[PDB]
């Protein structure tokens, strides 16, 4: 005799179902925000005549049994593994089950893979019919039971919620499988003090978070302060059961839907010079069919101190016309969907999640895509033997120094934007020609987007 | 960065500098900048009509993106004698001060610097929830209380 | 922009003006005129039936348009003496009050600009939240405490 | 940098977008229930095969624009003006358009005529495709914006709250259009204080509301007092956008529908002759297919002292 | 599982480090240490400006996996004589506490087991409630009350 308690209950996540241990069996913390269960169809016949004294009776009858549905929400938790001094997080099982159906792999470079930086799950390599196939085991108290077999169906954000940073996990499953034997030690697989120390420290702070939202056709960079918004992955899995009346169905498989990267945002009205007014007139004025912009919401942000942070990248996504809203103080609501270059291309965004994130970091994963690679900030152009000025018919070929020093992308590219007085090609040989009596403005861009700029003129005249 | 005695001589020195003979055509009476936001004992109290500005709790509230909403109350009591007629004159100064606070533009205080970088910010909001006086005093003193809540948003 | 001391001086001087003689048929007392916006202390009253008008506190609301919902409450105190009993004189002492505050216009007073020139105008609405007898006081002298809010307008500001 | 609040937020009504005056365009004032903007659709496409490793992607687009929407409330403010001694309310230019598609023409007998009586709002003339066009400008704090051209489609009017009377406006528009410069001077076309003046007297109280009812078939009349109750102009005015899928689109113009007049009320039952008892004993028993009665809700009440009503 | 007064030490012992002048262009004042967990009566206090930091209730929450939300209050005061004026110094200081409170990382303090290991641990995070000054106090020595509710959490337990 024994009555269970909802505050004594853990949920197990592993990836396989017998010979467990502690690298495919995992423990993760959840809040009061738990559910599951499963419920059941039932069809229902019945007679109708014009006789006197009908038949008033009826028999139900079960026919099939729908999917399994349970969801929680955890804390987002970067935090440091001593085993391998790599950054992961407590439920980083999830986040490669969302994101990738290949087999776990923290080394690679797909799927939720981590750095000695920074643990970043990449939504390239998804187009599988199924994701990673997860068992849920719920312990509460004393009695087991798990679901059979799970595909993560949605995970929400959001920073509206003055707390700290959550995340919101729904999924799916085939059957909720009540268990009659512990299938593991509890403790062995679970978490031990020591993480629960390492990571009681690694929290995110929603009262301190930035964005960074630019328009790539127009070349604007807005700054946005964020009064609440949110962003939500969703996989769209559609569930498949035969339908056969003679005995009860169980669901078989699952199909993928969409994938939509889906977000919003919200933000007070500041007259102020590139505010949320500059991007209200541009967005509702220009009125275009389709936007390019390129939304960073950062959780935590980014300070020069190493301090946790987690953050969304949307490359490219679309922009809806933002509608103002009324109240007090009036503010705006930017909606964006995250939609990809090629249909099939899979770079619709990344997430990046570290303990240690630095403004150069956040930057250079912003701009390169990984924490630890580096990225150029500035840009001058020096000419091939410190020359300034230039004749008709003489050849300059200048060169440019790179900085950061450790770049990784220490090429560029050549482009003359202002004057007609010499041409130049990809390798860097400028030349001139003759009726050149006008100086001429050399410019360069970076190859890997960041978009750094090297300025000079050098004053072409019709020589001695 | 609260800035609430910023606050609060911003409010005496906009006092100080309108209701006086400048503009006598929109206010009642001149109070020769007889304002000052330290109290003193009300036997002290020099001459009349006085105003003393009091700073009581302040509150806050916080937003994502560093964003920081700092309500701060600022209770306003005015001090008069019975030269002719006690409740009047206070009615004259309540309403001047009513005005004064809802007339113009927005507060503009200047925030210090420790490099010595002063530089002036302005609050949005200025209501005036409640005005309530107090009666069974001494005859000729007076005094009432208009209660002004200053919303501020401090920088950074 | 306040007018409370107008408000009460209204107040008292329409009390004072549709008490009279005039509308016997639509009011039973007549206080001659003894009615005033201050009293010092009950002891210091000689006359009876008195009535005073206290000064309450004052709550403002704000509009978009720059509009301003601002209210003044105005407890109102009467006194009578045991001529007959206390019961029915104060009961109709409370009820003609009641009679004049329900009947009748708005609230007219008159705003004196600081240029020197004084409008009359209107008060909006009265709403009577409560009356109450203080029993328990002296056994000849009574009291009705009856509270009103008088919710009034001031001129555009706040532009 | 400034923010922009809500309780500094006034609104503009003019029939015209250029050459402004003071006979063309006015300013009428407005409750907390204020709100504006615009939605706009999106189609969404993707695809789906039964290939392995399938396409899992999706494109949005903007196809077209959803008309603007507008609603505000605002007290009913009868007044004289002293230019000409004739009785009119601030916001009169609400009335014309939703009464009338002609031209405003204050001294007339249709639409929203005047007279040194009263003033009176005449539903007659309204068989128009399109009702009076205005534009709204709305100033909030120190940025200016506007709506192109709107037509208002229903008003309100509510007994049952215990405040003054208040009609609540809801409209469309064309498209909400941000503004760069200011139209023109705010003070000068609005309301200055000696209307101000005159007007915060003219309230209308529903803690005084009589209603009249007769049967014109039975000729008989009832008395019953209301404790609540509602009537509610309804335009059902319906917007017309071209669906081009090449480029968004915008609502060109707009039809009306079917005028409405609808409203209701209700009373305590009181046996009292001639009671709500006799109204819903005879409505039950007759059980007409249609009746023809003459309701008449008095805002205001009415006595013999010269007092304000609607 | 508590760490009361060892966040009350981590609080005085971080404060008392960044007020020194090793920040002069992000801090007012320098208190040169003069920052005590514990202060016996105002008139035993000797020195100006002087800040205590108490202790107060001490909340505890439940989650489903065995963690435990538990909140600590953190009421701060600081003290202060009249060298220019009250108003000013006092607002200078509950500034530049505000400014040490805000900016930085986490709460760093010292946890010792019974075992004999001291691990250093980090709180969660630090919300001011509210700010006041106690006016009506002597006329040389003012008081700034800042409320704080520091939030951490235990080691795991109640499994």
């Amino acid at each position: 005799m024994s009555l269970q308690l909802l505050r004594n209950t853990r949920i197990f996540v592993s990836t396989v179902k017998t010979g467990h241990n502690k690298t495919n069996t995992q423990e993760i913390l959840v809040q009061d925000d738990i559910s599951w269960g499963q419920d059941s169809n039932s069809t229902d016949i019945t007679v109708n005549e014009a006789g006197p004294r009908p038949t008033r009776g009826s028999k139900r009858f079960n026919d099939s049994l729908n999917a399994a549905e349970w969801s929680f929400s955890t804390y987002i938790l970067p935090y440091k593994d001593k085993n391998t001094s790599k950054q992961i997080v407590p439920d980083y099982m999830l986040w490669h089950a969302l994101s990738s159906g290949r087999a776990i792999n923290l080394e690679g470079t797909t799927g939720a893979h981590n750095n000695a930086t920074n643990f970043m799950v990449n939504f390239k390599d998804n187009s599988y019919h199924e994701l990673a196939m997860l068992h849920i085991y719920i312990l509460t108290d004393k009695t087991w039971s798990y679901i059979d077999s799970c595909q993560i169906n949605q995970a929400e954000v959001n920073v509206d919620i003055e707390d700290i940073g959550r995340v919101t996990w729904s999924g799916n499953g085939n059957q909720l499988i009540p268990l009659d034997e512990q299938p593991f030690d509890p403790d062995q697989i679970g978490i031990d003090d020591e993480t629960y120390m390492t990571i009681q420290g690694s929290y995110i702070k929603n009262k301190l978070t930035i964005l960074k939202i630019k328009d790539m056709d127009t070349n604007k960079s807005y700054d946005i302060p964020i009064t609440g918004g949110t962003f939500t992955i969703n996989n769209n899995i559609t569930y498949l059961t035969p339908n056969v009346m003679s005995r009860v169905t169980i669901p078989i498989g699952s199909f993928t839907g969409a994938f939509e990267l889906t977000g919003s945002l919200t933000a007070y009205l500041n007259d102020k010079s590139l505010g949320s007014m500059e991007l209200y007139k541009d967005l509702i004025k220009t009125l275009k069919v389709v936007n390019r912009f390129e939304i960073a919401l950062v959780l935590g942000g980014e300070y020069d101190d190493e301090r946790p942070a987690a953050i969304l990248v949307a490359k490219q996504a679309h922009v809806n016309i933002p509608t103002i809203e009324t109240d007090d103080v009036l503010g705006t609501s930017v909606e964006f969907k995250a939609i990809p270059s090629d249909l099939d291309a899979g770079d619709e965004g990344y997430l990046g999640f570290s303990s240690k994130y630095t403004r150069t970091t956040i930057n250079n994963l912003i701009v390169n895509g990984d924490g630890a690679t580096d990225a150029v900030t500035a840009i001058t152009v020096k000419s091939a033997g410190n020359v300034t000025t230039l004749n008709r018919s003489a050849t300059l070929q200048m060169s440019v120094e790179v900085t950061p020093s450790s770049a990784r992308n220490k090429e560029v590219t050549w482009a003359i934007t202002a004057g007609d007085a010499a041409t130049i090609n990809a390798t860097g040989l400028l030349r001139a020609d003759a009726s050149k009596t006008g100086a001429v403005t050399v410019e360069a861009t970076a190859k890997d987007g960041s978009g750094v700029k090297g300025t000079k003129v050098i004053t072409v005249t019709a020589g001695g | 960065m609260d800035h609430r005695t910023s606050i609060a001589q911003a409010m005496v020195d906009r006092i100080s500098k309108q209701m006086d003979g400048s503009q006598p055509d929109e206010y009642f009476n001149n109070l020769y900048g007889n304002v000052s936001r330290q109290t003193y004992k009300f036997e002290e109290i020099r001459e009349f009509p006085y105003v003393a500005v009091h700073i009581g709790t302040e509150t806050g509230q916080y937003l994502p993106s560093g964003q920081q909403w700092m309500f701060l109350e600022l209770p306003i009591l005015v001090y008069d004698k019975e030269k002719t007629d006690i409740q009047e004159q206070l009615e004259k100064l309540v309403a001047d001060i009513k005005t004064v606070i809802d007339t113009g533009g927005n507060l503009e205080y200047t925030v210090s610097k420790p490099n010595g970088s002063t530089f002036p910010c302005e609050a949005t909001d200025m209501i005036i929830t409640s005005v309530s006086t107090d009666e069974g005093l001494l005859a000729p003193y007076g005094l009432a209380e208009i209660n002004v809540t200053v919303r501020y948003q401090p920088p950074r």
